[PDB]
RNA sequence: UUAAUUGCGAUAACGAACGAGACCUUAACCUACUAAAUAGUGGUGCUAGCAUUUGCUGGUUAUCCACUUCUUAGAGGGACUAUCGGUUUCAAGCCGAUGGAAGUUUGAGGCAAUAACAGGUCUGUGAUGCCCUUAGACGUUCUGGGCCGCACGCGCGCUACACUGACGGAGCCAGCGAGUCUAACCUUGGCCGAGAGGUCUUGGUAAUCUUGUGAAACUCCGUCGUGCUGGGGAUAGAGCAUUGUAAUUAUUGCUCUUCAACGAGGAAUUCCUAGUAAGCGCAAGUCAUCAGCUUGCGUUGAUUACGUCCCUGCCCUUUGUACACAC
């Protein structure tokens, strides 16, 4: 009703939307170690996309009147769109800038 | 399906056995604020009052909620079955009463007072401030006050 | 006591529970402009109660100004007629 | 008029019964175990003996004297209960025989070793694949500690454990 | 004439050789049979705590004993009756004939 | 792991270091004859038997 | 006297008791055995309880 | 006589007999029609072979289920496994066996449980624990 | 073609039969209507409370047109529940018995069901008619 | 190389044993065998209702007839990493795909070596040495209290902090199991009672009766509406019942009323890799009564690795040691 293309094209321009692709992790060689920038494979990004999607919707439908699934609704238009106002995306962005400053 | 649009005699927090109850909720659970009234008690009266339960309480008539507080007052003249009652077979008359708003505390109270004076158990236990039905007190009611 | 916690307490909004005539035209103006209406839009947008939210929605799909795709209880779905 | 469930366990407790009654009356005649044949007309009781002599008795006294006694203890009709005292084949080859003749030496008074090594050559010659005899508690001193005599191998895992050893 | 054969055993060998021995000698005299029907083998649970004291990792057994009941129905004579509860006995079965 | 103990393998090859013209690269008939021509307590220590056995003989096959 | 038995025993943990060690705790009721747990695993292969798994 | 064949399907513990006769088209599940299943979408998910195959290969036939055991879903999962499994015998006994491996090619290419059961079954309980690999909880002070 | 209570969706059915016995007005309600729970377990009365006795009956009359006979313990037993118990868990506890006894008796009075042997109640051909005639009404609505 | 001193093999070692594995139990396959009103199915008789045009849904113990797909078992079969392709001194083996019910030693368990702990237990034992005590006894037994006692500190857990929700109506599906004799168990059905429960009967010594254990979570319709609120339900008052000789420091159950903290939990820390975690309840154990616990059972059923030795530990080899109650 809102956004009237097909749904599931929604979706997964929202998971390829919301796939962080680049992130950090602890690389050491024991008391000298650094979280160094890698990057992320597809099933990693799909998989982190609707994690984050779905806590997004979940910690917004929580304790408020709107249902679980109009909020996650806002969540995949707006991931789909590009918006940085939705969970999915400021997390998405905020890890890659992470990794960025740790390159 | 239902709009009416209303008339704006509509009243917020209003008066009753001492308690100001408030409007703009419906008026069972608006009624259990009353100490002495609760969920089923309030459902009862306000069936057999026949007023409408879809009602909010600001909304209301003053000869409904005097209907309201007589039942409440005198519940068994209303086929009331006796046993929805708090304080039925009392402990001096034997008679059936339902304790309400300020009553409640001072029956409780006057209960204390008789067992204390008796040095009854659970007098003595209430005097002292600890627990009465017989609960362990090894791990509960450590910051009880 | 400590409870390790913050408890920053909200705003507490007040949404209506019974509604006169500038709520109720209000409504009829503004269920329209609507491409998706139901609860959650009725208390975000216009400050009615769930209750009215619910009876509302009945009321105008009586008539016709609000189009139903699917009223599954806990989730009512409509759009607007054109 | 019972059910089949506590018709067995009772079956059970009664083998279990008599087992330990035997193995402290008849432990000076080789007890080597019992068998329980139920039948119409009675049940029967075998035990399985290396002094079949000193079970019966003279003109089968003790044997009677067992049967009056398990039938005035478990509540049976004078006729309904008999026992046979059998000869058990293979005395080598059953362990609660040996350890009998082992406590009886140990009581007279012989030496643990040599006690043990008589046990394991005994069994060896007649006719096994391994004996194992474990004696523990206070041997010379105070202080407590074992001593296992083997001859032969022997298993410890599985099945066969159930299937051949006699523990 | 109405006779039930039911057996009560714990020993799956020797019931089943009483119900082929019983089976052949109602087929040789030639009588009619519902055949041997066998019923769930019921199994009698006992969980124990391994230990006779408290202490120790809190390890459980559980004994388990397997009673496998049979039943046979037949249409027979006094005599075969008779005969039939004379014989077909073996040690740890049990069993329980019942007219009508 | 699939690795076959030492049991398994010395049968199969005293089975090939007496029974060559005879079982084939078949697992079903060298178990069926594996049966007939051994003594074995297991239908599942007969199956690896047969199959190292049929191993065997597909390595003989060649060279 | 008629007080040396007087408290009745017809239930609890003092009607019954081990057929073996004649204990009161521990006692396995089940199927009618009342054997305790200990005497039990003494003598369940002599009853016929065994394990399998 | 007539034409008749009955299968099973299966899951966790339920079980759904299916007798497939010649006849005019029912499809009957414990007393009543397909369309009332109750799950309101798991109907869906029975429509399946029917959908998959065209209704016209259950014109001439009757099916009629009787499903025992188990919980709603794993009832229509056997439902489901117990019709198809009924069409493709109906279709081995008396149609040729050309249209056999062409039903059995639909439905085992949307789906493989259609036909063969899954084999998933519970693990059993363990001490020390409220479930087959979780222990309680370990502490240490 | 012929229909029964087994070819429509019992929501529909039992929405339809207690719309009829509301109407016809002549079974019963017993006097401690409007006041009762319905069960041990639920925590307060029903909340349509202008009738529900209808929709119990119509629900105890598909019931046993299913089966072939009940009892109030059946009864009790399927409209029972899970009781908090506050602070200690949940619980089945098992439906009132007056409810579905005095039910029984009102559809006995109206004959829709009898007594029948083995015990238990069973549902008559009288019973049966109508649960068929208010079937079909209830599918043919959707004209 | 393997889960594995499991194997390939190398070789001052050869040949063996124990453990591992093999084994046993269980769960999964068998429209192939044996059969079975204590499990079912179909048809035919009798019968109810709707349609009527054949039909659809049901009931029916002495209506029989036929059968065994589902259910029960007993004997057996089946998988052995089979076939194919890659990879490896080209050996053991490993990876992928196909087929198959099943291809992580098929899954889960049982059994489970040598050597030891000065682990626990004499409060399981009529198993026990020594010591003590042994008639105003530490024996035994009767009455009554206590083991619950609470300014506090820890551990296992149950309830929850709400709309992926509470409530009310409808819908409505399991499995593991227990049960009365010289007794009084599991209890259907009928009646009374708001409820708990009471009463008159009934069946079952049990695949037959309780019990399709009509479980709960679940689904569908409605009420509520972000408010410590109809969330949550401790803490208290009063009354009605049941168990038991006896409930007073409430045994438990039920009714009304009271309606506390709790707004997702700090430093820390536990369990877990698939029908598993988690949620959900049911049976049994203890038991006269008392589950918030345990042992098992099933119902709904995710996410995320399929890797590493960074922390915590284990195994083998080499190495150093001023250690041997052994960092
Ligand atoms: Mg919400
Ligand atoms: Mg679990
Ligand atoms: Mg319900
Ligand atoms: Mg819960
Ligand atoms: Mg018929
Ligand atoms: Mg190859
Ligand atoms: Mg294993
Ligand atoms: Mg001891
Ligand atoms: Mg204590
Ligand atoms: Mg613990
Ligand atoms: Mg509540
Ligand atoms: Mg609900
Ligand atoms: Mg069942
Ligand atoms: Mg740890
Ligand atoms: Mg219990
Ligand atoms: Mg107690
Ligand atoms: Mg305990
Ligand atoms: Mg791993
Ligand atoms: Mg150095
Ligand atoms: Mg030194
Ligand atoms: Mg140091
Ligand atoms: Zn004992």
């Amino acid at each position: 009703v809102l956004t009237d293309q097909n749904p599931i094209q929604v979706v997964v321009d929202a998971i390829t939307n919301t796939g962080p692709r680049e992130d950090t992790t602890r690389v050491g060689g024991g008391g000298a170690a650094r979280r160094q920038a890698v990057d992320v494979s597809p099933l990693r990004r799909v998989n982190q996309a609707i994690a984050l999607l779905t806590i997004g919707a979940r910690e917004a439908a929580f304790r408020n009147i709107k249902t679980i699934a109009e909020t996650l609704a806002e969540e995949l238009i707006n991931a789909a769109k590009g918006s940085s106002t939705s969970y999915a995306i400021k997390k998405k962005d905020e890890l890659e800038r992470v990794a960025k400053s740790n390159r | 399906s239902l709009v009416v649009q209303e008339q704006g005699s509509f009243q917020h927090i209003l008066r009753l056995l001492n308690t100001n109850v408030d409007g703009n909720i419906k008026i069972v659970y608006a009624l259990t604020t009353i100490k002495g009234v609760g969920r089923r008690y309030s459902n009862l009266v306000c069936k057999k009052a026949d007023v409408d339960l879809h009602k909010r309480a600001g909304e209301l008539t003053q000869e409904e909620l005097e209907r309201i507080v007589q039942i409440m007052q005198n519940p068994t003249h209303y086929k009331i079955p006796a046993w929805f009652l708090n304080r039925q077979n009392d402990i001096t008359d034997g008679k059936d009463y339902h304790t309400l708003a300020n009553n409640v505390e001072s029956k409780l109270r006057d209960d204390l007072e008789r067992l204390k004076k008796i040095r009854a158990h659970r007098g003595i236990r209430h005097f002292w401030g600890l627990r009465v039905r017989g609960q362990h007190t090894k791990t509960t009611g450590r910051r009880r006050a | 006591k400590k409870k390790w916690s913050k408890k920053s307490m909200k705003d507490r909004a007040q949404h209506a529970v019974i509604l006169d005539q500038e709520k109720y035209d209000r409504i009829l103006k503004e269920v329209p402009t609507y491409r998706y209406v139901s609860v959650s839009v009725l208390v975000d947008r216009l400050k009615i109660g769930g209750s009215l939210a619910r009876i509302a929605l009945r009321h105008l799909e009586k008539e016709g100004i609000i189009k139903p795709i699917s009223k599954h209880s806990k989730q009512a779905i409509y759009t607007r007629a054109t | 008029l019972i059910s089949k469930k506590r018709k067995l366990v009772a079956d059970g407790v009664f083998y279990a019964e008599l087992n330990e009654f035997f193995t402290r009356e008849l432990a000076e005649e080789g007890y080597s175990g019992v068998e329980v044949r139920v039948t119409p007309t009675k049940t029967e009781v075998i035990i399985r003996a290396t002094r079949t002599q000193d079970v019966l008795g003279e003109n089968g006294r003790r044997i009677n004297e067992l049967t009056l006694l398990v039938q005035k203890r478990f509540k049976y009709a004078p006729g309904t209960i008999v026992l046979y005292a059998e000869r058990v084949q293979d005395r080598g080859l059953s362990a609660v025989a040996q350890a009998e003749s082992m406590k009886f030496k140990l009581l007279n008074g012989l030496a643990i070793r040599r006690a043990a090594y008589g046990v394991v050559r005994y069994v060896m010659e007649s006719g096994a694949k391994g004996c194992e005899v474990v004696v523990s508690g206070k041997l010379r001193a105070a202080r407590a500690k074992a001593m296992k005599f083997a001859d032969g191998f022997l298993i410890h895992s599985g099945q066969p454990v159930n299937d051949f050893i006699d523990t | 004439i109405k006779i039930r054969i039911t057996l009560t055993s714990t020993k799956v060998k020797q019931l089943e050789n009483v119900s082929s021995n019983i089976v052949k000698n109602a087929e040789q005299h030639n009588l009619v049979k519902k055949g041997p029907v066998r019923l769930p083998t019921k199994v009698l649970k006992i969980s124990t705590r391994k230990t006779p004291n408290g202490e120790g990792s809190k390890t459980w057994e559980t004994y388990e004993m397997r009673i496998h009941k049979r039943y046979i129905d037949l249409e027979a004579p006094v005599q075969i009756v008779k005969r039939i509860t004379q014989i077909t006995i073996e040690p740890g079965v049990d069993v329980e004939v019942v007219v009508a | 792991g699939r690795v076959r103990t030492k049991t398994v393998k010395r049968a199969s090859k005293a089975l090939i270091e007496r029974y060559y013209p005879k079982l084939t690269l078949d697992f079903q008939t060298n178990k069926r004859l594996c049966d007939e021509i051994a003594t074995i307590q297991s239908k599942r220590l007969r199956n690896k038997i047969a199959g190292y056995t049929t191993h065997l003989m597909k390595r003989i096959q060649k060279g | 006297e008629n007080v040396w038995f007087s408290h009745p025993r017809r239930y609890g943990k003092g009607s019954r008791q081990c057929r073996v060690c004649s204990s009161h705790t521990g006692l396995i009721r089940k199927y009618g055995l009342n054997i305790c747990r200990q005497c039990f695993r003494e003598k369940a292969n002599d009853i016929g309880f065994n394990k399998f798994r | 006589a007539v034409p008749s064949v009955q299968t099973f399907g299966k899951k966790k513990s339920a079980t759904a007999v299916a007798h497939v006769k010649a006849g005019k088209g029912l499809i009957k599940v414990n007393g009543s029609p397909i369309t009332l299943v109750e799950p309101e979408i798991l109907r869906f998910k029975v429509y399946e072979p029917l959908l998959l195959v065209g209704l016209d290969k259950f014109s001439n036939i009757d099916i009629r289920v009787r499903v025992t055991g188990g919980g709603h879903v794993s009832q229509v999962y056997a439902i489901r496994q117990a019709i198809a499994k009924g069409l493709v015998a109906y279709h081995q006994k008396y149609v040729d066996e050309q249209s056999k491996n062409e039903l059995k090619k639909a439905f085992t290419s949307y789906d493989r449980t259609l036909l063969i059961a899954d084999s998933r079954r519970p693990e059993p309980k363990k001490f020390g624990g409220k479930g087959a690999r979780s222990r309680f909880q370990k502490s240490y002070r | 073609p012929g229909v029964s209570v087994r070819d429509v969706a019992a929501q529909d059915f039992i929405n339809a039969y207690a719309s009829f016995l509301q109407r016809q007005g002549k079974l019963e309600v017993p006097g401690y209507v409007d006041i009762v729970k319905t069960s041990s377990g639920n925590e307060m009365p029903p909340q349509d409370a202008e009738g529900w006795f209808y929709k119990r009956a119509a629900s105890v009359a598909r019931h046993i047109y299913m089966r072939k006979q009940v009892g109030v313990g059946k009864l009790n037993k399927l409209y029972g529940g899970a009781k908090s118990r506050g602070v200690r868990p949940y619980k089945h506890i098992d439906a009132s018995g007056s409810i579905n006894r005095k039910v029984l008796q009102a559809l006995e009075k109206i004959g829709i069901v009898e007594i029948s042997p083995k015990g238990g109640r069973r549902i008559s051909e009288n019973g049966q008619r109508d649960l068929d005639r208010i079937a079909a009404q209830t599918l043919e609505e959707d004209e």
